[PDB]
């Protein structure tokens, strides 16, 4: 790896540099060099390196989208070659790539060195994540297992998350988000996405009486992202 | 769009 | 070059999908690849070219700023080590790579093929501009130099465009519009650069009476921007 | 900031 020869304290002083300079792509290949150094990330290193890799497959997402839209009008129209489906490709084969180079670091070694709730909820999360983003572009052989690929990860972390966090737990809450948009957009569910989202809220509400004004917060920003996906679905 | 977290 | 084996009228058409994608480096990719084919470009050629390196260097002078005022003031403060140094002098020497791959397309061979002057002076304005960029993070034996080599190109363009053109053309405007921000944030000439907006504005407004209204909607538009530095530097 | 051509 090109960050071989960095100190790991460089390498996260950097991603939070790069941070603050919206290099995310900088930000992201520092936070990987970081992993790659073999020790355990701390709560801050876990998030520097979400921000970074979703920041990256987010631009590629909404690059996608944009080609695939226009792919798709051209097969409704004049004919102009080849043009759009081989940049689409490029596009998409460069978004697959991020997702792979991040499950590989789950992979190996991040997951089976996670032991406390806080980072094996964190992290099974982020394998249910890269494997929708798979999800969405996928449409051959695997997309099924490419589907389940998600379900599973997301299914260990909701088991976990509920049994060793509060309802109010930032972590557990966006989990809950993200898997009630996989049942919406990737399973066909909307009902499950619905139910989930629901019970997700009703349940964080009822325990906000626990939290300081800070924790108060955290955990009402996630909440209100749930309200407002009920009130696009219903 | 449905949000995800951020 | 890797675009070598794509048509000239491929990569055309993929840069105007990159830039519908928000995908710049692509797009400058891709329009590199057209210029090397060694035709001249047309007048929307020339466009998707400025349009693609201008977003990329733009990226990358936000960057060094920001990277650069970080490190301004670490030098005024606790020692953090070489990192801040480190990551500005990648972000720099990545930002200077761009320019000098615009300024070597100029030179090899759009300026010398250009004839007209909606071709001629657009390619030297932008050489002017990323002799500009790059004399924005100069500090050292040649500053100077790279100073003079912005003002030589813009003040070709200058007297080609006063000759050649009428007071209200967009690319007359858009390079005045730039010399004077040179004038000003470069060459340490607040005065010339206050006397050329003004002169140029003056100019301008005394021919937009000739003008449909589309092209009064295309020159008005830049007229405003040298209006907003005006009321910037008095 | 000084404004440049768009
Ligand atoms: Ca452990
Ligand atoms: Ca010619
Ligand atoms: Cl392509
Ligand atoms: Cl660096
Ligand atoms: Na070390
Ligand atoms: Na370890
Ligand atoms: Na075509
Ligand atoms: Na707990
Ligand atoms: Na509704
Ligand atoms: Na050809
Ligand atoms: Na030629
Ligand atoms: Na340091
Ligand atoms: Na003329
Ligand atoms: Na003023």
């Amino acid at each position: 790896g090109a960050m071989g020869s960095m100190e790991r304290a460089s390498l996260i002083q950097k991603a939070k540099l790069a941070e603050q300079a919206e290099r995310y792509e900088d930000m992201a290949a520092f936070m990987k060099g970081a992993v790659e150094k073999g020790e355990e990330l701390s709560c801050e290193e876990r998030n520097l390196l979400s921000v970074a890799y979703k920041n990256v497959v987010g631009g590629q997402r909404a690059a996608w989208r944009v080609l695939s839209s226009i792919e798709q009008k051209s097969n409704e129209s004049e004919e102009k070659g080849p043009e759009v489906r081989e940049y689409r490709e490029k596009v998409e084969t460069e978004l697959q790539g991020v997702c792979d180079t991040v499950l590989g670091l789950l992979d190996s070694h991040l997951i089976k060195e996670a032991g406390d709730a806080e980072s094996r909820v964190f992290y099974l999360k982020m394998k249910g994540d890269y494997y929708r983003y798979l999800a969405e572009v996928a449409t051959g052989d695997d997309k099924k297992r490419i589907i389940d690929s998600a379900r599973s990860a997301y299914q260990e972390a909701m088991d976990i998350s509920k049994k060793e966090m509060p309802p109010t737990n930032p972590i557990r809450l966006g989990l809950a988000l993200n898997f009630s948009v996989f049942h919406y957009e990737i399973a066909n569910s909307p009902e499950e996405a619905i139910s989930l989202a629901k019970t997700t809220f009703d349940e964080a509400m009822a325990d906000l009486h626990t939290l300081s004004e800070d924790s108060y917060k955290d955990s009402t920003l996630i909440m209100q992202l749930l309200r407002d996906n009920l009130t696009l679905w219903t | 769009r449905s949000k995800t977290s951020c």
